[PDB]
């Protein structure tokens, strides 16, 4: 239903408004384009955190995010999930 | 802001994937912001070059062929 | 193509590949 397997276009959409000048704008088709970057970026690292062990949990997802090149992400989230459960 | 249970949904559409920890819907959500962002930006860099101030599918196609941390996306927004 | 990347990336294309078989994501959208 894209309600399944997508995140919700405006808020995605407000992330990246907050990533361009004031005076941008972003077309329909570019909101759409991230909408499914971003799905791709969850299960790519998920299925790499899936074979991980043998629950997929976040030290998996951190750990695939390292092996996958994105460990400039580790250190923030660590604080991220501190912050979050304190 | 971003919705957890969407983030979990999305997770769990691979078979193997059957159970998920409730911390790794919150990291998904703060690194898929993160992501979000770099992409914008880089997309960005070519819509000024085409001297727009709108920022069109066809940016983050190019983006995405300057990055090797973009290679994955590669099929989904083809250049 | 990224190193780090190649092995997950032909892994992600068969997994995409069988949600289309199925039904669970379309061809283009």
């Amino acid at each position: 239903r894209e309600q399944d397997i997508y995140l919700p276009i405006a808020n995605v959409a407000r992330i990246m408004k907050n990533a361009i000048p004031q005076t941008g704008k972003i077309a329909k088709d570019a909101k759409e384009c991230v909408q499914e970057c971003v799905s791709e970026f969850i299960s790519f690292i998920t299925s790499e955190a899936s074979e991980r062990c043998h629950t997929i949990n976040g030290e998996d997802i951190l750990f695939a995010m390292s092996t996958l090149g994105f460990d400039s992400y580790v250190e923030p989230l660590k604080l991220y999930l501190q912050k979050f459960r304190e | 802001e971003l919705p957890l249970a969407r983030i979990k949904k999305i997770m769990k559409l691979d078979e193997d994937v059957k159970m998920i920890s409730a911390e790794a819907p919150v990291l998904f959500a703060k690194a898929a912001q993160i992501f979000i962002t770099e992409l914008t930006l880089r997309a960005w860099i070519h819509t000024e070059d085409n001297k727009r101030r709108t920022l069109q599918r066809n940016d983050i196609a190019m983006a995405i062929t300057k990055f090797d941390q973009f290679d994955f996306l590669i099929d989904i927004v083809p250049r | 193509v990224n190193a780090k990347q190649y092995h997950r990336i032909l892994k992600r294309r068969q997994a995409r590949a069988k949600l289309e078989a199925e039904g669970k994501i379309p061809k283009e959208r």
